[PDB]
RNA sequence: CCGAACG
RNA sequence: GACGAGCUGAACGCGAAUAUCUCUUUCGCCUUUUACUAAAGAGAUCCGCGAGUUUUGCUCACGCAGUCGCAUCUUUUUGUGGGGCU
């Protein structure tokens, strides 16, 4: 798979119930199982008019999580992965002169 | 084979391997069918008991138990496990066979 | 000497850095901190019946020591990992029991940390045995397929039941059935069955 | 070996659309489809149910939650339709 | 509870360091021998000599080897080996003995 | 590996397959001396050290 | 310790029948009877026909049929009781049960290998005690230095040389 | 399967659409069909006798012991 | 074994620890997993049930069908599995 | 064990 | 995601074969020295030996090639849908 290009790369997951999971990639199974390090659940609360959609999505911290593909719907990238000497000598020598 | 005459086991030479002879020379005592070696270096009766003689295969089979002043020796009579192989003779019997 | 030589004090010469294994340091550090993935086992048998070599095969499958093996079959001797003291070595004998816990694999893929304690099997070293046996709650009795039961086997078996242990049978050296004795497969079944029955 | 995932895995570098099971819309380029119908897309924009579009440099979508594919109008279908009966 | 062996140190040997000038390290050797050999037993008599107690041939053999090279480095003369004699009754005494 | 023909000992087995009691005295003495040198060349082969070669006939 | 060899007293009953005690505690501390208790032990056992005891190695000898006889031969020289010679099921080796005393085990594995050319290999473990033959306190036999005594004089000279080493008179 | 460790034990088996049946186990399959003795519907308070439940008809099982 | 992907053997080596189980229904299950299946059916003990309404309940044992389960929460201690380290670039 | 040179 | 026989060079290293020499000592031959004996040690040498690319000398040989940038019944990719309450 090309998600071998994607282990250690931080990623976000959508569930069928539309809950959000953000963690970093460790190991993947054929069944679309995933291993999320440093995972946290962003669950979308309904948008109460007068507030930004971006500023109150409920974050829970799950820790290390593993994801069963059956309810795995969509995956995206979130960010980057988090963080002869040779036979030469030089010696001082005058230059010889012919006279 | 007729020149080899027959095979050796690691078995047979329990006091005939080199180690036998190292223990031999280090104690100035030599196997009965074993060779000579001149010295490397150069006891109360009422209180000490003899029920059987300290023999030379004895001091040769445990050099530090049975000998005062043993030195320069490698190890002693340690035995290889017994070998339950006997020459199958005739090529007609099965490869795998019970020995009587 | 008047100037005493500064000698390598050749007692039992080990290696100068923790070796390469198929697991990490912190992986074993993990598997230690929870009792449900650790098994303590002493390994006992008669003299020579395969104990040291089985421990060595474990080492060979769970570590990184191949060029060691090349040095072994080039020099003409088979490896003895737990027989470390180069005087216990040169007698082809385990002299004093030595411990080792290896992170080994299950069929489930769940790695268990197994504390195997390679013991001497020669009778006059039973002392070592009891130590390891009061150390470990389980025991592996390695009885060699060829010669059946011997003294130290069943004496360590009494040691094993007296200290209330999980006794586990390892029929070692099955190839001596095939190659030395050449007993057919059926008589091999009879002999193996008879050894576990004994 | 079904005919149709046999057809779908040759959609490599196809700039196509996708409908999800719950009603999300995705327009992007197929970098790969595999035997499980799971697709990894490039040059993507995903627009959720009632949501603003958000663009993705790359995207992964499970074969099972796929509702359907919208293929290019420029498609030589009968090119990719041959060989589907061929076992390799 | 201490180790309750199956075996007993039934064999005994005498030990006299060839040089008495090194009987301390000798016993320290013996002492350090009493370090590594669970069945090793060091016993001093009215005779004053240190008798050492082992299972038999190989155990006393290798304890004498490690005493010679591992701990003391003092080479020691060991007499002929001899074992421990218990003292039993045949049938009960015919008179009651007082003290 | 192939050996040098004179490296190969051909009477070594006669020191392993051990003496039958049928050995005249001279043959027993000679067997004993041969088996002594045998166990000795076995044992104390002092591996000297690897100072590096000349190869006379290659140079010549 | 005990009186015969100051080696452990075994298989001995000490029955208290009488103690005429002084009534007040200071007449009957440890310093008054601890020697006296040891002296009553010494005396009460001494006149009870006291006998000496050996350890007996449980000797198990695996051996081919080729060597059975020499097994018996050397242990017969060393007073060992062979218990049986069980033919091993499935192999051509016979296990051999024997009881050979630990005294008589001195150099035994060696000589057993030596008169068998080594096809046999035996093991010995401590098995039990049993009584040294003869009369251990005896004087009716005045014995040889440097030569072994017969069966009839063992128990005698054995505790004798015991005492002589341990620092006691005969 | 670990259902083997449950043999002949009183259980609480939850099923699809929030249903509980509680009965001493009698046996299971590879498809995790379950046969129960003296099973009780915890909704309507009815002991429903010996039952078989389907595999995907098993959300969870708890052991009251 | 041959054929089996890494994360389920992760689940297996998680044996003997206390973990968390989220199923597709949304309730949380914290307990000591005894052992689990190829099909992610698992048995925990010392079970804390966190229902959809915050309900906290005590269950002695739990057998969880895997295709009922959404994800697992596992100690980062065990994220030191030999797969994790071995695959790792360093 | 065991033989050559020299003085 | 992939290919050697023979020689001389490699620079690193001592399965089973072992002879000679030097030195420091003891011992024995014993008039002396060589030439020796046999013990202890400490040192050399010889005759050989294995792997890495260096190619010299093929007299062999090659490129749509063996390999490329798990495939529908209760346990997995053929999901239980629909609505609506704070
Ligand atoms: N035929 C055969 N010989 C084996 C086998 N395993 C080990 N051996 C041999 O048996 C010898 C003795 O086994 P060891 O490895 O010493 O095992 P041990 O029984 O612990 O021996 P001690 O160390 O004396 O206790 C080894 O040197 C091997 O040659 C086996 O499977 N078959
Ligand atoms: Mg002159
Ligand atoms: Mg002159």
């Amino acid at each position: 798979s090309k998600l071998l290009q994607y282990i250690n790369f931080r990623m976000r997951v959508t569930l069928v119930d539309s809950r959000q999971i953000v963690g970093r990639f460790m190991a993947f199974d054929r069944h679309m199982n995933l291993v999320l390090g440093d995972s946290e659940e962003f669950r979308r609360l309904p948008p109460k008019k007068g507030k930004s959609e971006e500023e109150r999505e409920e974050r829970r911290v799950l820790g290390l999580v593993l994801l069963r593909g059956e309810e795995i719907v969509s995956l995206t990238i979130e960010g980057p992965p988090p963080n002869p000497g040779g036979p030469g000598i030089g010696r001082a020598v005058g230059r010889g002169m012919p006279a | 084979g007729q020149l080899l005459t027959d095979f050796p086991d690691r078995n047979y030479f329990y006091l005939f391997e080199p180690q036998a002879f190292v223990t031999a020379k280090s104690l100035n005592m030599c196997i009965p069918g074993g060779p000579k070696f001149e010295p490397l270096f150069r006891n109360d009766i009422n209180k000490l008991i003899i029920r059987s003689p300290i023999r030379t295969e004895y001091k040769v089979a445990f050099p530090y138990l049975y000998n005062n002043r043993p030195r320069k020796v490698r190890l002693s009579v340690y035995h290889h496990p017994m070998s339950l192989y006997i020459k199958t003779e005739d090529p007609d019997l099965p490869a795998y066979y019970y020995d009587p | 000497p008047i100037v005493a030589p500064v000698k390598v004090k050749k007692f039992e010469t080990l290696e100068a850095e923790p070796l390469r294994t198929h697991y990490s340091n912190e992986f074993l550090a993990t598997l230690m901190a929870n009792p449900e993935l650790v098994r303590n086992v002493a390994v006992v048998g008669h003299l020579h019946h395969g104990k040291t070599t089985i421990m060595d095969m474990f080492v060979e499958q769970t570590h990184e020591l191949r060029k060691m093996t090349a040095a072994q079959q080039a020099a003409g001797k088979q490896l003895r990992f737990t027989d470390t003291r180069l005087d216990e070595q040169a007698r082809a004998m385990s002299i004093k029991m030595m411990p080792m816990s290896l992170v080994m694999e299950s069929h489930s893929g769940k790695s268990f940390l197994l504390n195997l304690l390679d013991c001497p099997g020669h009778v006059n070293f039973n002392d070592e045995v009891t130590a390891a046996m009061r150390l470990a709650d389980g025991v592996m009795l390695v009885v060699d397929a060829a010669e059946g039961i011997m003294v130290v086997t069943e004496r360590a078996v009494r040691q094993a039941l007296q200290e209330g242990l999980s006794i586990t049978l390892m029929i070692s050296k099955v190839d001596r059935l095939i190659t030395e004795l050449k007993l057919p497969p059926a008589d091999a079944y009879h002999k193996l069955r008879h050894t576990i029955e004994e | 070996m079904v005919k149709l995932v046999r057809f779908l895995m040759k959609l490599a570098n196809e700039t196509v659309q996708i409908e999800l099971k719950n009603g999300t819309v995705i327009q992007g380029t197929i970098a790969g489809v595999d035997i499980a119908m799971n697709t990894h897309l490039k040059a993507v924009k995903l627009t959720a149910r009632g949501k603003n579009p958000v663009s993705m440099d790359h995207l992964s979508v499970r074969g099972n939650n796929i509702r359907y594919y919208i293929l290019p109008d420029s498609l030589n279908l009968d090119t990719l339709l041959v060989d589907i009966d061929k076992p390799k | 509870r201490p180790l309750r062996f199956q075996t007993r140190s039934t064999v005994k040997i005498a030990a006299e360091p060839l040089n008495p000038s090194e009987l301390p390290k000798m016993v320290e050797g013996l002492r350090k021998v009493s370090k590594s050999y669970p069945l090793c037993s060091t016993r001093v008599e009215e005779s004053g000599e240190h008798t050492i107690f082992g299972t038999g041939e190989m155990y006393l053999d290798c304890l004498m080897k490690d005493l010679r090279e591992l701990y003391a480095e003092v080479e020691v003369k060991v007499a002929d080996p001899v074992v421990a004699f218990c003292e039993t009754v045949v049938e009960s005494s015919s008179l009651k003995c007082f003290a | 590996h192939t050996r040098r023909a004179f490296d190969v000992p051909l009477v070594n087995c006669w020191f392993q397959e051990h003496c039958p009691p049928t050995y005249p005295v001279k043959v027993r003495v000679s067997y004993q001396k041969l088996l002594k040198n045998y166990v000795l060349n076995l044992l104390h082969a002092r591996p000297p050290k690897s100072v590096k070669k000349k190869y006379l006939l290659r140079a010549l | 310790e005990g009186p015969l060899c100051d080696e452990p007293i075994r298989n001995v009953k000490f029955k208290i029948l009488d103690a005429a005690i002084a009534p007040e505690p200071i007449h009957r501390g440890g310093g008054q009877i601890i020697p006296t208790a040891r002296r009553v032990c010494y005396s009460a056992f001494l006149m009870a026909t006291p006998r000496l005891m050996e350890p007996v190695y449980y000797v198990e000898i695996q051996t081919p049929a080729d060597c059975i006889a020499a097994i018996y031969n050397v242990l017969a020289k060393r007073r060992g009781h062979v218990t049986a010679d069980v033919p091993k099921p499935g192999t051509p080796i016979f296990i051999v049960k024997a009881y050979l005393p630990v005294v008589e085990s001195f150099g035994f594995e060696t000589d057993l290998r030596y008169h068998t050319q080594g096809q046999a290999f035996c093991q010995s473990v401590f098995d039990h005690w049993q009584v040294v033959p003869g009369d251990p306190l005896d004087k009716s036999i005045v014995l040889r230095p440097l030569e072994p005594a017969p069966v009839q004089a063992l128990a005698r000279e054995f505790m004798v040389k015991t005492r002589r080493r341990k620092g006691m008179s005969d | 399967p670990e259902l083997k460790r449950f043999m002949d034990k009183k259980l609480s088996i939850t099923l699809n659409a929030n249903r509980h049946v509680s009965g001493t186990l009698r046996g299971f399959d590879q498809f995790m069909n379950l046969v129960l003795d003296a099973t009780v519907d915890e909704k309507l308070k009815v002991d429903i006798g010996m039952v078989v439940i389907r595999g995907n008809s098993i959300q969870t099982i708890e052991a009251l012991e | 074994a041959k054929g089996i992907g890494i994360p389920v053997k992760l689940l297996h080596e998680a044996e003997g620890h206390v973990v968390t189980v989220e199923l597709k229904s949304g309730e949380m299950y914290r307990g000591e997993l005894c052992d689990a299946e190829d099909n992610m059916n698992c048995q925990l003990k010392d079970v804390t049930a966190t229902g959809r309404d915050g309900r906290v309940t005590q269950l002695a044992h739990l057998f969880i069908r895997g295709s009922r389960v959404r994800f697992f929460i596992i100690p980062d201690m065990l994220k030191n599995a030999p797969m994790f380290k071995r695959i790792d670039p360093k």
